[PDB]
């Protein structure tokens, strides 16, 4: 009973859909159990390597929030006298205990109050993100498509031979389409390990991927990935913000 | 849950890897020419995965996932077999090059 | 310019615990989640930072219009007079003019 | 086709250690250290420049300014009380047409064209709608009811050779808030208003039948009509006898905003439903 | 209120009489109108004087 | 003193017709080619070339003008797949006629975008338009 994938969505005339091996964790060696197509625009895209350092470098400075403030002269406690007289001391002039200059002073130039750096890049650039680390995840072999996401045992250890008998490298990253959906032998087993994650299909991104050195896509995902990813091919410009009625975006 | 051995990524094509491929697609295609059976297709979603599956559990060696949208014809996959792969690295390959004898080397980790 | 002596202990920091394994998870909730929430509604800090970005004065007058009311007396002073300066440094000096 | 991703294979994997900008994308600052930027930072030597403290911008120095020693004269004068027309194509709106934005078996009017993206408008920018221009009335072999806010005499001339309908009416900026983006309007829980009258500078414009005025009297259309017939040598088309007559005869009440709707009616999106009045008084106040 | 029966209207709890002017806001409405809104009649008429005053 | 209400529901098709679409519909069947706006579409099979060219979300060929430095005239040719360089040469003789020399010319491979020094966005929309991209 071979499980098979054919593409939903209208594959481009002038390509051809990409294939991959489709496995089960029901077992170490229930491996090759079918063949799905994946769409040539989403899992073989361009390899832009430089769409990919700045989505990875956003998801890390947008939301930082410093918290580093120190007081400038005019915050500090007192100094609020010229301690001696400007003419015929024969010291230097000075006009408050405070200044920079002296021991107990502000800064002249400090970190000011909490700074935000919050910039929003364009949405296609963040979905051109998401394509083409799934095409290098799949281009370097690190892609591997499980089907329905089951496990024998909610036993940690056995996944921890599982992926070094199918030489999954240190990290692997599970994903599943909804909460509520994910089965209790998969979430027991993974919630005692470090390197093995489970996270949902809408808490998937471009620095997860890059994280774990490899990437478990189950077959509902991977149809939910290529209908939420194709959609920004031939769309108009957002009117009003998508969260409002649209006639053929619910 | 008996664990299995860890399996070794290293292939080495043998003398019959035209009597095996042969063999193998007239049991899962009976289609085509006898003789031209490296021209026959295998553009079938079904078809490809009987015919890529029996390989991989006679030789012992996968086609992987990025190669997979390249195995198309029954000459990809002949060459694809034809072309050896080892899992040494290459300090491996140089600890035995028949070094020279004043050339000591100390691996140690 | 003397420096210690001793080694100090080596920081054994983990890259797998809890916070840098899950860093950065719900990033693309608005692209993959019908566009219910933006991406700015998960940023944790001030009320009058989250999702906001701008100099040190357009962010001392924020701060003034939004928490104004709700800070201590010496506060609310030393705020103005940080929003005066800044106004006169930014208007009245600078080399490009 | 990406050739590029074959030889991904053979390079090790992407990670966060090995990610590099693209070149030329990110030009590195500048500090003021070293020999080069030192010991003047790049300010100069004395004077206001040093010191930060010149004077604003145009001022020469006491001499009366370039921008004081202009006599005034009203070129911005009014400006915001100006009535601004966005101009609509004929090459354009072909062009719409044929890729499908638009569709001339439905009538269309200010709002299909928003929605088809084919023109823009800002009604906070003193933009009282859509006028014609008459760029490509050569190539215009189209047949549509369009209904705009200002039409040209060439423009009129080039639909009504296929045989079509044009029709200018006027929009209130608080109406036409609405007309261009409704969904959001129906999205704030008021009834529908009615549409204000054209002010008194703009009663002529909609009242003669020259510019197909709505409000004017449809008795002098059909000879107006033929007048520009005779005068660009184009046989007139009798439109009562297509099949689309009833959907090219279709019109809007002076006080109607959207087709078919009424003042004073709620559209309750969540449950498909729409809401009417009862009273006497508000059934009056919204269809007077 | 007004906002939450058109986002929801059916679960939002709200009588739908709410959302038409009150006879007071009504009142007020027709006098603001009408006053400051001409008529058609009038504007039609006003532009008369005007032509004939400067032919 | 709430006023009373009647609820419909038979008239919330003229409300349908309102709602925008949030994706660009594909463009209709027409019994003549060209348009009369000009509009050409792309030939049903793919052309046996090693380059291909991309139609634009909008299905227009996607060569495009550029400036800069309020001099400097350029037309950029945006969303090309397979051997560049071939789609180069081709432009090279194809312009050499015209301008009896080898215009200047900068490939991106990593995006895949020929930059060619001029305008000569009106010519290259043809020539495309007749190799069928
Ligand atoms: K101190
Ligand atoms: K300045
Ligand atoms: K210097
Ligand atoms: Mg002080
Ligand atoms: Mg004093
Ligand atoms: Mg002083
Ligand atoms: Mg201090
Ligand atoms: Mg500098
Ligand atoms: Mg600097
Ligand atoms: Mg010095
Ligand atoms: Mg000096
Ligand atoms: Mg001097
Ligand atoms: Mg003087
Ligand atoms: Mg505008
Ligand atoms: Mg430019």
């Amino acid at each position: 009973p071979p499980v098979l994938r054919k593409c939903e969505l209208p594959v481009p005339a002038h390509r051809r859909p990409v294939q991959a091996w489709i496995e089960s964790l029901r077992g170490y060696e229930q491996e090759r159990v079918g063949l799905t197509e994946l769409h040539p625009d989403v899992f073989s895209t361009a390899p832009r390597l430089d769409i990919l350092h700045q989505v990875a470098i956003w998801q890390k400075n947008f939301k930082r929030i410093s918290y580093a403030k120190t007081k400038t002269r005019a915050e500090v406690r007192g100094g609020g006298r010229k301690p001696w007289v400007q003419k015929g001391s024969g010291r230097a002039r000075h006009g408050s205990i405070r200044s920079p200059i002296w021991r107990g002073g502000g800064v002249a130039h400090g970190p000011r109050g909490p700074t935000s750096y919050y910039y929003m890049l364009p949405m296609k650039v963040r979905v051109q993100g998401l394509k083409v680390a799934l095409t290098v995840k799949l281009a370097q072999d690190d892609l591997h498509i499980v089907d329905s996401l089951e496990l024998p045992t909610a036993d940690p250890q056995y996944l921890i031979e599982l992926a070094r008998y199918r030489r999954w490298g240190d990290s692997v990253l599970l994903v599943d389409l909804e909460h509520e959906d994910m089965p209790q032998n998969v979430v027991a087993a993974t919630s005692g390990l470090k390197t093995f994650n489970l996270v949902p299909a809408v808490g998937l991104n471009v620095h997860s991927m890059l994280k774990h050195q490899t990437l478990v896509l189950t077959l509902p995902t991977v149809a939910f990935l290529e209908e939420k990813l194709l959609w920004h091919n031939s769309r108009y410009t957002p009117l009003y913000p998508f969260r409002l009625p649209y006639c053929d975006f619910p | 849950l008996v664990c299995p051995p860890i399996q070794s990524r290293t292939y080495i094509p043998p003398e019959d890897l035209q009597s095996r491929l042969e063999s193998h697609v007239k049991e899962v295609f009976g289609s085509s020419v006898p003789s031209n059976w490296q021209d026959i297709s295998l553009e079938d979603v079904h078809l490809k995965f009987s015919f890529l599956a029996r390989l991989a559990n006679d030789l012992r060696h996968a086609v992987p996932n990025s190669r997979l949208h390249q195995m198309c014809r029954v000459r990809d996959v002949l060459d694809f077999y034809n072309v050896p792969v080892q899992d040494r690295s290459k300090f491996d390959e140089l600890i035995a090059s028949n070094l020279p004898h004043n050339l000591k080397i100390t691996w140690g980790y | 310019f003397h420096v210690r002596v001793t080694l100090p202990p080596r920081k054994v920091v983990d890259r797998w615990n809890e916070k840098r394994a899950m860093f950065g998870v719900y990033d693309n909730i608005g692209i993959l989640g019908n566009f219910e929430k933006h991406p700015k509604e998960l940023i944790k800090g001030p009320i009058w930072l989250r999702g906001w970005k701008g100099n040190e004065l357009q962010r001392c007058i924020r701060k003034k219009r939004m928490v104004g009311n709700r800070m201590f007396i010496d506060d609310l002073h030393n705020l103005n007079k940080r929003i005066s300066y800044l106004y006169k440094h930014f208007n009245r000096h600078g080399k490009y003019r | 086709g990406p050739r590029a991703l074959d030889l991904l294979r053979a390079l090790p994997r992407v990670s966060l250690a090995n990610l590099k900008p693209n070149p030329g994308s990110r030009k590195p600052e500048r500090r003021p250290r070293g020999r080069r930027r030192g010991r003047k930072c790049g300010r100069g030597h004395k004077g206001e420049r040093q010191r930060g403290t010149r004077p604003r911008l145009g001022f020469e120095g006491g001499q009366t300014p370039f921008y004081l020693r202009i006599p005034k004269y009203g070129f911005n004068e009014g400006h915001s009380f100006r009535h601004q027309y966005q101009p609509l194509s004929l090459n354009r709106l072909q062009y719409l047409i044929d890729l499908g934005r638009v569709d001339p078996t439905q009538p269309i009017d200010l709002t299909q064209l928003v929605n088809g993206r084919g023109v823009t408008i800002q009604p906070s920018k003193r933009d009282y709608g859509v006028q014609l221009v008459e760029e490509g009335a050569d190539t215009f072999k189209a047949k549509v009811n369009i209904e705009v806010q200002m039409a040209s005499e060439l423009a009129i001339a080039a639909i009504e050779k296929n045989g079509g309908v044009v029709t200018t009416a006027f929009y209130d900026p608080r109406s036409l808030e609405i007309l261009c983006k409704p969904v959001p309007f129906f999205l704030r829980g008021q009834p529908i208003p009615k549409r204000m009258l054209p002010p008194e500078a703009l009663v002529p414009y909609y009242t003669d039948a020259k510019n197909r005025g709505y409000l004017a009297d449809p008795a002098r259309f059909p000879e107006a009509r033929l007048e520009l017939a005779r005068k660009y040598g184009y046989v007139l088309p009798d439109i009562t006898k297509d099949e689309l007559f009833k959907m090219l005869s279709t019109r809007k009440d002076p006080r109607q905003i959207f087709f078919g709707l009424a003042p004073g009616w709620v559209v309750n999106m969540a449950d498909k439903k729409i809401l009417k009045p009862t009273d006497e008084n508000l059934l009056k106040y919204y269809s007077s | 209120a007004a906002k939450q029966f058109a986002r929801h209207g059916a679960a939002s709890g709200v009588a739908a009489g709410s959302l038409w002017p009150s006879q007071e806001q009504l009142r007020e409405l027709e006098a603001e109108e009408r006053e400051w809104y001409p008529s058609l009649a009038a504007m039609q008429e006003s532009l008369r004087v005007q032509q004939l005053a400067e032919e | 003193e709430y006023p009373s209400f009647v609820e419909s529901v038979d008239e919330y098709h003229f409300v349908e017709r309102l709602l925008p679409p949030a994706s660009i519909p594909r463009p209709p069947k027409h019994e003549h080619y060209p348009t009369p706006s000009g509009w050409q579409p792309p030939r049903d099979p793919a052309p046996s070339l090693p380059y291909f060219v991309r139609r634009s979300r909008m299905h227009n060929i996607p060569v495009y003008r550029d400036i800069t430095h309020g001099n400097r005239q350029m037309t950029v040719i945006r969303k090309v797949e397979g051997d560049i360089w071939a789609l180069q040469k081709d432009v090279e003789d194809f312009l050499s006629p015209l301008l009896g020399k080898t215009p200047v010319t900068q490939v991106n491979e990593v995006t895949g975008t020929l930059r060619v020094k001029g305008y000569f966005d009106q010519q290259l929309k043809a020539w495309l338009l007749e190799k069928g991209f």
